[PDB]
Parts: structure tokens; C-alpha cells; sequence
């Protein structure tokens, strides 16, 4: 079903809502893990996306969740894909009551269900390809005289496009699904100075970690298989620790660790991924400077990462994994009304910035941002959010 | 004794140099003006010139509501003078900005405006005097003018609201701390050094082949 | 006994070391409590001073204090005294291993031994007082013209000073002694970039906690009486459980709470204490701005503070609060020795900069801190550092 | 077809505000010449003018070493130069400074140094040439000519450490990242726009009545 479906079965019934799904254009990247030289099977292509969503309750914006989904390629059907959550945010701003948990497991399960050959139709290339072109290499003298050449001579100031520079590719529509976050709380991630806002509510360490377990619970459980491999790992913690807060879950598979083990290649470098504003990005290209990438196994990784300030000094954080097959088989291109596009980096950040960019100190901001969104959409872009009834009973 | 007459000395150097620089800057101001003469008259032969800086400026978005680019479109010229050079009565960092709409039908007349900045003593600030505009005929709704009781529940509201539209710029004073438009001081000081300055740079960046800029 | 006595009793045997005790010159400020209009007694001058530490080991600085002593006059006999502690800070690049812990306690006892009227002899007014005086008020041109008039009709350049505007005071040398913090840790207080020395030890939230805590608990018995007052608080944290670290305190009356009880005047700003750089200032002037300050209880203050983030998601943090009479009578005018009084704010600023101000990523700066204080003091002061032969048995 | 007019026009003025700019600055570097030849004139006549102005410049004293203050007292005089000026194969931004050192007995000569900044071609970054200045005989551990081997333990210690005086800041060149003088483009920078160009502001305030200013 349809994210609009989705949304609708976790919001109170006979309530309505407006919601903004913005995606951005799938481009080939590199590796999500670095690959070593000399290795038997690096991957043929990396795509990334990125999925990027706000709730709206009576013309005010109140939520917003990003999340980076990763296609990996290693040969004609040999696949893989990753979800990564980077950040959920809140501001307190909702007249009425909803629960956040259950939305947010939702919009997962539905980029779940999302055939990742959705992500393999058009590609931009990381680095494209007769001359007369202007390029960010291009000074405003140039450019122009370029116009100027190329009016005197055509009729008009464009060129000729048939032009198909954009990849394409093909992958199982069932592969290998990952999930991976890292749990760390902090006053607000999408919706600034919201903090200054006496209604917002704030999950501490502890209270983020079970938050998000119960929502990847949930998800191995309704979505992924019974031998799924599910993993938890706390910084600064026992592994009679965690096996606590494990028996918690439902799920019978969860085990202290993480998806990256892997026996082969016992070193941090090339095991590690790296993601957007993660804390493993971080202290991975920390020791890209200091020189100790070739000197810390994935074993001493974790144990020094604990270390080091930042976990030392801040509340419990998490890093949960996830490795396994969903139970039905993705297999959904969504609908103009279950995304929307930008024509460019450029228009993409532009709608984004409308809300992540805004002061929340005052319900004022977050009715700007709303406002302002629904506006730009319907001017530059002829298009506008989903309207939700909310169906759900208690 | 000699060292009396040596900081006697200085003391004159030190009263000169502030009108030392008040010179280097005006010689810069009356270099610019015909520059900006003739490239002006270049761009007025552009069509679209403006419309398209505007949308290209990623900052200036950020100071103004969405809707206000239905209007901002409209904007066949602007022109930006330093006062400086009409009369030694005025900061070398006065200036005014002149703009050019040309309006829509049935909602927004065509019109021309000079908002004028100039800084005010206390390092001295930047302000502005209001100055009037015919406001779109679908910001009734915000339209201070049109707004019975602005301390009232509902019209605090929609003032506020109309406020941070450009035209809540036109307003706009630098003496009613959180009263009036957001940065306007900012905005005008955007127009002034970086949008009329290198209006020519983003233009031609717009001009980038394939959609992906 | 002298400050060179105490650490030399708490140093290993045979040992040498090095240590700075810069002092600020007793200013007459404000109020530490904010005074209510219509109150009897208020304030009658307020008397700041700056201790400020650092020791050296192998011409290497790895440790330094910055404590603030405050001594309050409201009339003629009635006084009272009140150590604040703001920064202990350590950098790893000591060779040799010490207890930071009885070195920063014994500090405080020397501390503690200063007799109130040695704070009390000059004391630079807030506001001081025949004009042609150049100042703060004087345009380079003005000051040039009057160095010019001054000359011309004197045979130099100076004036007349007998010169006393520089205030005096007295009190009884036996006061009501109290002490204050805030334990809060961080990557480094007063040594920057340390935090990327691997030898230097972090202690978390509960590890200060207790560390803090054992050296209140050995004053308050030592130095003490045995009806003082003894006061912690952790904010975010239930009454029962302080009770149970402070069972962990040899000292009898540790009760939970703070040293600002008072039943007079039931409103935060007018109890709460205003330090330098202290969270209790901060959310105070916080509650300025968004006009809360007569409408928060202490009781509601403490309440509030704990949310608001901040502490919401940060490690342990607690008050102490200390309140009593010290057992010997305070009566200890310091040596040339025991501390060391720049001329003037700039010079006291100039050679803390020297340590506080230096990178120390690098065993490179704390060797580079340690020559550039004692090269300057020497150089521009005629002196040098303490020489310390430690004698402390195992 | 206007269009292709307008448009060849503006990119004529594009490649000429570059060459404008350096029109507006060589008229400053022109105007300020002789004024601080006057000025430098007084200083001139004054006594530990320059040693006062080092010592009470706050942000100064914290690029180089405590002991150099012995040394620093000595600077009779210290004089910035625009090369500009003396042929258009020079950045705008390029400059000399010229020191005197009028030495001390026994263990400093007397001298006077002129280093030369200049930018370099890659937004371009500043850069120098070493030039040749008497390290104090005190200095003598930790001279660089002294020192036979820099990459032996004692020797890279040592030669760290002199690298840290102001005299090691006379070799630094802005090529060997890491390897010379701390921050050595801030410095001259430091110099060349703020101790030089206000030199008489400080020494008004190092001239403040009463032991705290
Ligand atoms: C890896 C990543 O994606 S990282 C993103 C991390 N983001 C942040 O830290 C931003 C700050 N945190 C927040 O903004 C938010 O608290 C969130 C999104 C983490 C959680 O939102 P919440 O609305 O608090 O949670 P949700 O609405 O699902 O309900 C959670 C609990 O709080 C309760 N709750 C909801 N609103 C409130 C409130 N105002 N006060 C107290 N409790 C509340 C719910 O009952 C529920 O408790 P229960 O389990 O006892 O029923
Ligand atoms: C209110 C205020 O004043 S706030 C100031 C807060 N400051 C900071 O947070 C700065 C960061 N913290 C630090 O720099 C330091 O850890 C301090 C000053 C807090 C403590 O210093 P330490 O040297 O760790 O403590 P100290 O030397 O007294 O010994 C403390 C414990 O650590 C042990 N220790 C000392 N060095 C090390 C080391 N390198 N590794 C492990 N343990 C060590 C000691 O044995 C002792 O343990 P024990 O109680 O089991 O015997």
C-alpha cells in the first residue's frame, strides 16, 4: 500500500494531517564501506538516496525524519541494500497527541517495501562527459560570451538533448535489506532552537535507545525473517549489559554486536560504513589524520571509539544492526503522491532549508515553515502535500 | 621638549586620518558610478535579468515568505546609489535602493520604489524611513493597512504575518527592535554590497547547462 | 603553615616539582546574591579575589585551579566568607604519577587557613573618584594634547600621587566559612586541545562526583566543625538516592539539598549565588531575559533546571553546598611565596594566558607553557616559580 | 539579437572591474604614503615608542616566546612598505616591513631587517623569502645554524624550539606547512594592517593614568 495508507493507519481517526515526502535524486556514489585494493569482490556501483519527511497538523510542522537509503552492486544480481536513519526530530509544536514511535516505524516500513529497483532506473553519474559547454568551470565573462556566440548563431541561447547521459542498472527485487542507526539524543536535529520550546518532549540516553529498539523490534517482527540477524552494541557498556535490555525485546534473534564483523578483512577501515554526520564516520576519518587507519582492528575500533570524550562525556548511545530478507518481496515504485522529486541539489536543499532552516523558539517558525512549503510548492513546482485522514481507533 | 612637539604632531595625524578615509572611500564611490552606468544599461536590454538573479541568490530566500516571489519575478530593475556623493551631509555607507515592478493583473499594480538607508549616531546604526508600496491584492488578508487593531488577538496575528513579507521590508526602520521586519537592516545591506555588486555573477551561474547546477 | 608546606606534604618523597600561585587584586563588586529591594539587611561591599594554580613537573605544566574567593560585609562585625570553586584541569604530560585529588584539597585547605582581612587592606573600588587625567575616556588626539601640556609646562610627563583612593575594611578573623560547586567534567577546563593526549585520565559524571565529594568530605572533617552544614544535590535525581552516596561520607551530617535554604524570601534570584561560568548564574540570567526571575521558587528553580536540556542530556552533575565554622581560626597573610600579585588586570590576564591559552594536543605546548611563565615572570617581575622537594612517604 | 549586444557588453565589464579594483586600491596605497611618512616623522623623535607599542598590543605577545620581550624592547623602528607602488608586477596585497634592533651588550648585535610578503600563485596565499638576522648569543642552544642535526632527536627538540622565538618567524615562508613558524602569515599580516597602521592608538592607551587601564 501506499505511504498515504501508511500514515493514515498510525494517526487518531477522523483527524487530518499534511505530510512532505522530498526525495532526492539517486546518485552514484562511493563505496558505503572503503574497500581494500587487493580484494577479491569491491562493489560495482553505490546509490545513494535520500528520503526526507515532515508532518503538518492544522498548518503547523511538527516532525520531520531523514533517512539515507544505499543500493550496492557487485556484479549482475549480486545486491545488497542498507537504510541508515540519521535523524528524527520533534518541536512540540502539535496541537494534538500522536504517536511519534509508531510514525516513525510506519515511513520505515514503507521504504521497506520500496523495490530497489526503483533506485536503479536514472542515476547521475559522479562524473559525466563536441564543446561550447557551460559548467562550473566556466568564468561570467565566458558564460557569457558562450550566450553570446551561440545567439548570433542560433536562433536561440539552448542546445540539443537524444541525450541519455544518466545511468541505469538492475538488481533481484529481493536482496540482502540492512538497517543501521546510532541512537544519540540532543535538544533538536531538524528543527532549530525548537528546545526553547516548553512542549517539547525530550528522550534522554536510556530512554532513546528503548524508544528506537521497540521501533526495529516491531520491524523484525512484521517485516524481516525469523533467522534475520539483529545486533545491539552500547559503548561504555557489558555485554551482560546489553543481554539485559535484550531480553526485553521480543524478537528471540537480537545479539550483542554489530552486522559488520565479518571475519574476513579483521580491520576497522574496511569494515566500518560511513554515513552522514555519524559518529563512525567521525572517528574513522579522525584517525585518517592522526595515521592509525591500517592499525586498529575492528575489535580495537569499538573498544577505543568508547573512549575518547564524546561517548565519555555524553549520555548512553547505541548502535543497533540489522542483516537479513524481508518477509514479502519489495516491489513498489511510488506514486508523485508518495514522493516528490526536486529537479536539482539545488531546488531539493531550497524546500528543505524551508523548514530545517527555520527558528523554532516560537510557534511562529513553525507555522512559517509550513506555510512557506505549501506555497513553493504549489508556485515553482505545481504540486502541494498529502492530505491525511487519520484512522486509527483509540 | 621635542617630545612635546612630536605628540602634538600625531594628535593632528590622528583627527586627519578620519577624514583621510572618508576621502579613499569616496574616490571608490565615484569610480563605481559610472561603471555601474553603463552595465546597467546593459542588463535593461536583459530580459529576465533580475527575475533571475533573485531566484538564483540561494541567502535570499531565507528573508522573505515564498509567496513573495510571484512578485519578486516582476522585477525589471533595480539600481542602487550612494548618498555620499550628493552632499559631504551623509555617511559614506548611506545609500538608496530603487526597484522596478511591473505588476500583475487583477492583483498587483506596477509601481517603483526607493527605500533610503543611511546610519544613525550613538558606532552608529543602519535605519530606514518607511516608505509606501502598493502591496498585492492577495496579502489583504496581512495587509497592515488593512488591519483594524493590531493588538488585538487576531490582528497581532496577521500583522506579524504581512511582516515578514518583503513589503514588511518597505517599513522597515532599525528602531522598533522585534516590532517590524526581520533583518531588514541585513537584507538591505545584502542588496547593497553583494546582489546589485555582482548581480552579473549570478546571472551567469544560472546560465549553467543541464539542470543540475 | 605556608601553601609550599601543604604541597610538599602531599608530593612523593625526593620528588621536585614547580607551581604557580598568581592571585587577583581585591575588588570591590556586587553582590554574590542578588539583594531584594525592601530588605533589611543587604550587603554592605562585597570583596572578589582570584586564586589561581598550576604545577609543574620537569618543566611541564599538568595541573591547574581557578577558585574565586568572595568576602561579604553587612555591617561592622558581621561577616562572612564564601570559596567557590570554578576549573581543576589536568593535561597528562606529568611524567611521574601524583594524586590530583589531595593536591587540589590540600590547595583548598591553604585556602581556608587565609585570614578574611588579608582580602580586606586594598580593595579596588567598583567606581572611583582637579581633572587633566587620562583614561578609558580619552581619544588618542586628547591624550596626545594632554602628555603635550603636561610637558610643556611640567618638566615630565607624569603626575602627583598622598595618593589612598583604594579602599580598606575589617572583620572578625573567625567567619562563617563557605564553600560551593558545581561538579561538572569536561574534555579540559583550562588546558585546550589536552583531550587529545591519550595519557590524560577523564573522570565521568558519577566519577567526579565522588572524587569531588571525598575531598568536601575530608575538609569538613579536618577543617570543619562538627555542626557544619554539608549540603549535595543532583539534579535529575531522587532524594533517596543521595542519601545512599551520602552514606558513602565519613562526615556525619551530609544532607541532601543546598546551603541557600533560607525560609527568608522564598524566590530563586534572590537566594541563588552568581559565579563565573556556573550553571546557577546561567539558567538565572536565562530566566532574565524570558522574565521569569519573580516567579520561580528556589524549590521550582532546582526543578526546573534539571530539565532543559542541559542537563537533560548530560552526564552527573551535582551541588555541594558547604556552610559552617572552621575549626583553627583563619589567620594567614600569605607570603611573597605563597602567592604572587600581578600590578594590574592586564598583567594577572597576561601570564594566566601563558598556560590557559597554549594548545597542548603536543607534550609541545605544556613544555612551551611552563619556560613562558617562568622566562616572564622573571623578565617582567623580578621572580620566579616555587621549588617544591615533595615529601609525601609511598 | 540585442541580447547577443548586452550580453558581449557586461563580459567586457567583467574582465574589467578585476583591473578596476586594483585601480581603487593603488589610489589608498598612494593616499596613505606620504601620510605615514609624516607621521613615522614624530614617532620618530619618540622614545621607546615602538618598545611601548609591542608591549601593550594584547593579541601580539601571544605568536612568540616570553624571552624575546628582552630582545623586542630594542625596536627603534619599524616601517611597513607597499610594493605596489613600485611596479604593477606586484599583488596589491604585497608588502615589506622593516625593522631596527639597536642590539644590547654582549649578547645582541645591532641591526635592522626588512622581510618581504608576497602572494602566490594556486585564491592565492601569502608567502615569504627567509632573510638573515643575529639570533641573540643567549639563543644559542636554540639556533637553527647552531644545531648540526635537525632530524636527530636533541636536535629536532631544539630546533622546534627556536622555531617558536620571533627570530624563527624571520625564516618562515609559508611553503612548508607544519615545519617553520607558527602561524607566520598572521603575524606579518598582524603587522601590516593593525600594529603598523595604529601604532599611535596603542601607545595613547599604554599612556593611561594610574597603574590599571
Ligand atoms: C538515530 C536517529 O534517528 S536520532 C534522532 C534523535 N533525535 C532527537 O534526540 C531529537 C529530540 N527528541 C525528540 O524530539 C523526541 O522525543 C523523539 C522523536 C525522540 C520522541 O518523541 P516523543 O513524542 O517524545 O515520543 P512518542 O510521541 O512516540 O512517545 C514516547 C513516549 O513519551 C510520551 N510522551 C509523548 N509526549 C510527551 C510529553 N510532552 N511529555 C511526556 N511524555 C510524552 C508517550 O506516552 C510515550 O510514553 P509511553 O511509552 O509511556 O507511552
Ligand atoms: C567544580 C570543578 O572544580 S570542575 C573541574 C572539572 N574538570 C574536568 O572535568 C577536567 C577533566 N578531568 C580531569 O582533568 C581529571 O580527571 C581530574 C582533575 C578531574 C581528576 O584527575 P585524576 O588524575 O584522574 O585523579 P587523581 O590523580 O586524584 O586520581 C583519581 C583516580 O584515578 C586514578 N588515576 C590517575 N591517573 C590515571 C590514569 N591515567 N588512568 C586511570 N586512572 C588514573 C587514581 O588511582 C585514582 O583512582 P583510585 O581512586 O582508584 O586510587
Amino acid at each position: 500500500m501506499s505511504l498515504n495508507d501508511f500514515l493514515s493507519s498510525v494517526l487518531p481517526v477522523s483527524e487530518q494531517f499534511e505530510y512532505l515526502s522530498l526525495q532526492s535524486i539517486p546518485l552514484e556514489t562511493h563505496a558505503v564501506v572503503t574497500p581494500n585494493k587487493d580484494d577479491k569482490r569491491v562493489p560495482k556501483s553505490t546509490i545513494k538516496t535520500q528520503h526526507f519527511f515532515s508532518l503538518f497538523h492544522q498548518g503547523k510542522v511538527f516532525f520531520s525524519l531523514e533517512v539515507y537509503v544505499y543500493v550496492t552492486l557487485w556484479d549482475e544480481a549480486d545486491a545488497e541494500r542498507l537504510i541508515f536513519v540519521s535523524k528524527a526530530d520533534t518541536n512540540g509544536y502539535c496541537n494534538t497527541r500522536v504517536s511519534v514511535r509508531d510514525i516513525t516505524k510506519i515511513i520505515l516500513e514503507f521504504i521497506l517495501s520500496i523495490d530497489p529497483n526503483y533506485y536503479l532506473q536514472k542515476v547521475k553519474p559522479a562524473i559525466r562527459s563536441s564543446p561550447e559547454l557551460i559548467s562550473a568551470a566556466s568564468t561570467p565573462a565566458r558564460t557569457l560570451r558562450i550566450l553570446a556566440r551561440r545567439l548570433k548563431q542560433s536562433g536561440s541561447t539552448v542546445l540539443k538533448e537524444q541525450q541519455d547521459l544518466y545511468l541505469s542498472f538492475t538488481c533481484p527485487r529481493e536482496i540482502l535489506t540492512k538497517i543501521c542507526l546510532f541512537t544519540r539524543p540532543a535538544s533538536q536535529y531538524l528543527f532549530p532552537d525548537s528546545s526553547k520550546n516548553s512542549k517539547k518532549h525530550i528522550l534522554n540516553g536510556e530512554e532513546l535507545m528503548k524508544w528506537w529498539g521497540f521501533i526495529l523490534d516491531r520491524l523484525l517482527i512484521e517485516c524481516f525473517q525469523n533467522d534475520t540477524q539483529a545486533k545491539l552494541r552500547i559503548p561504555g557498556e557489558d555485554p551482560a549489559r546489553v543481554r539485559s535490555y535484550l531480553r526485553g525485546m521480543k524478537y528471540p534473534l537480537w545479539q550483542v554486536g554489530d552486522i559488520f564483523t565479518s571475519k574476513e578483512n579483521s580491520l576497522a577501515v574496511y569494515n566500518i560504513p560511513l554515513f552522514p554526520d555519524d559518529p563512525k564516520a567521525r572517528f574513522i576519518h579522525q584517525l585518517a589524520e592522526e595515521d592509525r587507519l591500517l592499525k586498529v582492528s575492528l575489535s580495537s575500533f569499538w573498544i577505543e571509539l568508547q573512549e575518547r570524550q564524546e561517548f565519555k562525556l555524553s549520555v548512553t548511545s547505541s548502535v543497533m544492526g540489522i542483516s537479513g530478507y524481508s518477509l514479502a518481496t519489495p516491489s513498489l515504485f511510488p506514486s508523485s503522491a508518495d514522493v516528490i522529486v526536486p529537479k536539482s541539489r539545488k531546488q531539493f536543499r531550497a524546500i528543505k532549508k524551508y523548514i530545517t532552516g527555520e527558528e523554532y523558539d516560537t510557534e511562529e517558525g513553525a507555522i512559517e515553515a509550513f506555510t512557506n512549503i505549501r506555497d513553493f510548492l504549489l508556485l515553482r513546482m505545481a504540486t502541494n502535500l498529502q492530505s491525511l485522514t487519520g484512522k486509527r481507533e483509540h | 621638549n621635542e617630545h612635546a612637539k612630536a605628540f602634538l604632531g600625531l594628535a593632528k595625524c590622528e583627527e586627519e586620518v578620519d577624514a583621510i578615509e572618508r576621502e579613499v572611500e569616496l574616490y571608490r564611490l565615484n569610480k563605481m558610478k559610472p561603471v555601474y552606468e553603463k552595465r546597467d544599461a546593459y542588463i535593461d536590454e536583459i530580459a529576465e535579468f533580475w527575475k533571475i538573479v533573485l531566484s538564483q541568490h540561494v541567502s535570499f530566500a531565507n528573508y522573505i515568505r515564498a509567496s513573495d516571489f510571484k512578485y519578486i519575478d516582476t522585477i525589471d530593475k533595480i539600481k542602487v546609489e550612494w548618498l555620499a556623493l550628493e552632499s559631504e551631509m551623509y555617511d559614506t555607507r548611506d545609500f538608496s535602493i530603487t526597484f522596478h515592478f511591473h505588476g500583475i493583473e487583477g492583483d498587483f499594480k506596477e509601481q517603483q520604489v526607493t527605500k533610503v538607508f543611511q546610519i544613525k549616531k550613538g558606532d552608529g546604526i543602519l535605519t530606514s524611513e518607511p516608505v509606501p508600496i502598493e502591496w498585492p491584492q492577495s496579502y489583504d488578508s496581512i495587509n497592515p493597512d488593512l488591519i483594524k487593531d493590531k493588538r488585538s488577538p487576531e490582528g497581532k496575528k496577521k500583522y506579524r504575518q504581512g511582516m515578514k513579507t518583503i513589503f514588511g521590508w518597505f517599513r522597515w526602520t532599525g528602531l522598533k527592535p522585534g516590532k517590524e521586519f526581520p533583518h531588514g537592516d541585513s537584507l538591505a545591506s545584502l542588496f547593497s554590497e553583494e546582489i546589485y555588486p555582482f548581480c552579473v555573477k549570478y546571472y551567469a551561474e544560472a546560465q549553467r547547462d543541464l539542470e543540475d547546477e
